[PDB]
RNA sequence: GCUUGAGUCUCGUAGAGGGGGGUAGAAUUCCAGGUGUAGCGGUGAAAUGCGUAGAGAUCUGGAGGAAUACCGGUGGCGAAGGCGGCCCCCUGGACGAAGACUGACGCUCAGGUGCGAAAGCGUGGGGAGCAAACAGGAUUAGAUACCCUGGUAGUCCACGCCGUAAACGAUGUCGACUUGGAGGUUGUGCCCUUGAGGCGUGGCUUCCGGAGCUAACGCGUUAAGUCGACCGCCUGGGGAGUACGGCCGCAAGGUUAAAACUCAAAUGAAUUGACGGGGGCCCGCACAAGCGGUGGAGCAUGUGGUUUAAUUCGAUGCAACGCGA
RNA sequence: AAGGAGGUAUUCAUGUU
């Protein structure tokens, strides 16, 4: 309801869902949408398509507020990773930056075991 | 990867700006690799293996290359 | 190639040299491999080492996700 | 075939109209080799047709034709060791053929009489937009956008 | 006696060599709070599991453990195992230059002593992530597995024990001699560094290759070449690195190490085929694009089966079944 | 993922960007 014509679209895109996120500056969540809310649901929930009928979504849920600029934070090994992008700017935002957050750590933590398949 | 959209600059040129910007960082390969815990002998035999192929192949193109195809 | 401290005959890096290490890093703040920039690799371990103290000091940034 | 870039074989014009598309046409409708039978009932049908729908037989019939003809169409590519139906734009010769060939088997389905009335029903209807022939591809056009989704494999 | 082997000193060089103590940032997990709402998670596809007590996502703060992206390199160091953020303290070895010095002080080594990945054991801590065992969900004819969700020992630290690995270059240590080429790395001398250069001279290291050697594969100045010194080990395959005894170990077990019996082979390298749910290339109505069929109906005809006194005999994947006929 | 070029890969003024 409280108008501030600039967002923050927050992209996680793992590798079986797409979860897109429009926030205020600060970090307060105004809307989301993801693929599994779309409908899809497995092997097409993890298609390009569905991030970016997920991202048409959200913007659909986060028009009351009247968002004008939008600056994209891309996050995570995902299918899509810019069909989300198109769909943002399809939708008609001013797209101010583009910006990779991937989480890389600096040789942290141990990754799960190899799988055998 | 920190892409601005410059004055005067096309959404898809930006993109794909992006998308090399990325590809340059290498973000992708570096999750992937990442995806599973390679055992260190596992890490080593693979890069033996790689830096053996590449030799092997650079000579064998430095040595063929004298040679009658017809 | 074209190793650029031994046309100097540069000793040491001296880490406080910023704009050099600027030259030597990546955007998004990792170093670049002595392959692609020419350098020597003696003065690639002392680059690497200045570099990291750099960063210590923070006159370098770890990444461009940092501040 | 693995080896061979051969074209396709050059189709005499029709004979009363002087129309290539036509004499596929003819062709197309023709069955068990009876020319003259198939030819004496798309010449009656586009008679009846120009007079109900409009000036002359080739107008008449191009105008169905190319409210019939598909822009796309699907194949079931396998790359990802299963299908994946994709769509495909189809090239001109392959639109007139998949145009014609519909309207013919639309036209053979229909419940009416006589094959000249129901080639001349079914080409009007066509032209208005109305037709089985329309249906089928807006059928394939609205299979085509469901899975658009594989449109880069 | 001597100085060539060996060693000492003077000056420098490079190194993830070792021990101890701090510190940095990214990341994972958890906790507290804000925003916000119905999914999240996972798979080939699902379910178990998590979420309306508000998850996941997003922002802020905090706690804790472990490991050090990029640099990074058939690069470096170490006797081997092995060693990777940065800083400091203690500390070992190697190499180069010029000389000076001692004057064979050397090499090898049974017993002996020490070091020795990972897993394991004892005592006491710590515990984020990962993960034997275990629990559940799947898959399957079965699935005590591969797959998924959890998850304890353990992985980490301190002090002891264990002492085994494809602990491998499957190549004991020391020394001498024997054609070459391309590199890497680290010193150092000279030539006008004619600016990133030119010519030497060492150390270590990767590849190719000559003679020579080898069963062949291949090795080839870092030898598996030609020789010298010392040590360890083998005597067909199984039985068997097993039994007994001894020694060591808290234990697990380790080490030393047979016999009866049994077979006539077991093996190494390479050769020609066939095959591969290996790789590349190519072709054929092989597929794809089309047209017309068969499979449903009736009848004709052949076969199988059954029946019969006989239902004559043969052909019976493709390549028998309107076949001999 | 597919196709083309260059090499064992870069020197290719900074600036601009
Ligand atoms: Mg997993
Ligand atoms: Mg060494
Ligand atoms: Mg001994
Ligand atoms: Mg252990
Ligand atoms: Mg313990
Ligand atoms: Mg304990
Ligand atoms: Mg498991
Ligand atoms: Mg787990
Ligand atoms: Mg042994
Ligand atoms: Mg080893
Ligand atoms: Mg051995
Ligand atoms: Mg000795
Ligand atoms: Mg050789
Ligand atoms: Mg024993
Ligand atoms: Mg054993
Ligand atoms: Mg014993
Ligand atoms: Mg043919
Ligand atoms: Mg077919
Ligand atoms: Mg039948
Ligand atoms: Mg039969
Ligand atoms: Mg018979
Ligand atoms: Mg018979
Ligand atoms: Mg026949």
């Amino acid at each position: 309801r409280k108008q501030v014509s600039d967002g923050v679209a927050h992209i996680h895109a793992s590798f079986n869902n797409t979860i897109v996120t429009i926030t205020d500056r600060q970090g307060n969540a105004l809307g989301w949408a993801t693929a599994g809310g779309s409908g899809f649901r497995g092997s097409r929930k993890s298609t390009p398509f569905a991030a970016q009928v997920a991202a048409e979504r959200c913007a659909d849920a986060v028009k009351e507020y009247g968002i004008k600029n939008l600056e994209v934070m891309v996050k995570g090994p995902g299918p899509g990773r810019e069909s989300t992008i198109r769909a943002l700017n399809a939708a008609g935002f001013r797209i101010t930056n583009i910006t990779d957050v991937t989480p890389i750590p600096h040789n942290g933590c141990r990754p799960p075991k190899k799988r055998r398949v | 990867p920190v892409i601005k959209v410059r004055e005067n600059e096309p959404f898809d040129v930006a993109l794909r700006r992006f998308k090399r910007s990325c590809e340059k960082a290498g973000v992708l390969a570096e999750v992937r690799r990442r995806e599973f815990y390679e055992k260190p002998t596992t890490e080593r035999k693979r890069a033996k293996a790689s830096a053996v192929k590449r030799h092997a192949k650079k000579l064998a193109r430095e040595n063929a290359r004298r040679t009658r195809l017809y | 190639k074209f190793c650029r401290f031994t046309a100097e005959g540069v000793q040491e890096i001296d880490y406080k040299d910023i704009a050099t290490l600027k030259n030597y890093i990546t955007e998004s703040g990792k170093i670049v491999p002595s392959r692609i920039t020419g350098t020597r690799a003696k003065y690639q371990r002392q680059l690497a080492r200045a570099i990291k103290r750099a960063r210590y000091l923070s006159l370098l940034p770890y990444t461009d996700r940092h501040q | 075939p693995r080896r061979r870039v051969i074209g396709q074989r050059k189709i005499l014009p029709d004979p009363k109209f002087g129309s290539e598309l036509l004499a596929k046409f003819v062709n197309i409708l023709m069955v068990d080799g009876k020319k003259s039978t198939a030819e004496s009932i798309v010449y009656s049908a586009l008679e009846t047709l120009a007079q109900r729908s409009g000036k002359s037989e080739l107008e008449a019939f191009e105008v169905a034709l190319e409210n019939v003809r598909p822009t796309v169409e699907v194949k079931s590519r396998r790359v990802g060791g299963s299908t994946y139906q994709v769509p495909v734009e189809v090239r001109p010769v392959r639109r007139n053929a998949l145009a014609m060939r519909w309207i013919v088997e639309a036209a053979r389905k229909r419940g009416d009489k006589s094959m000249a009335l129901r080639l001349a029903n079914e080409l009007s209807d066509a032209a208005e937009n109305k037709g089985t022939a329309v249906k089928k591809r807006e059928d394939v056009h609205r299979m085509a956008e469901a899975n658009k989704a594989f449109a880069h494999y």
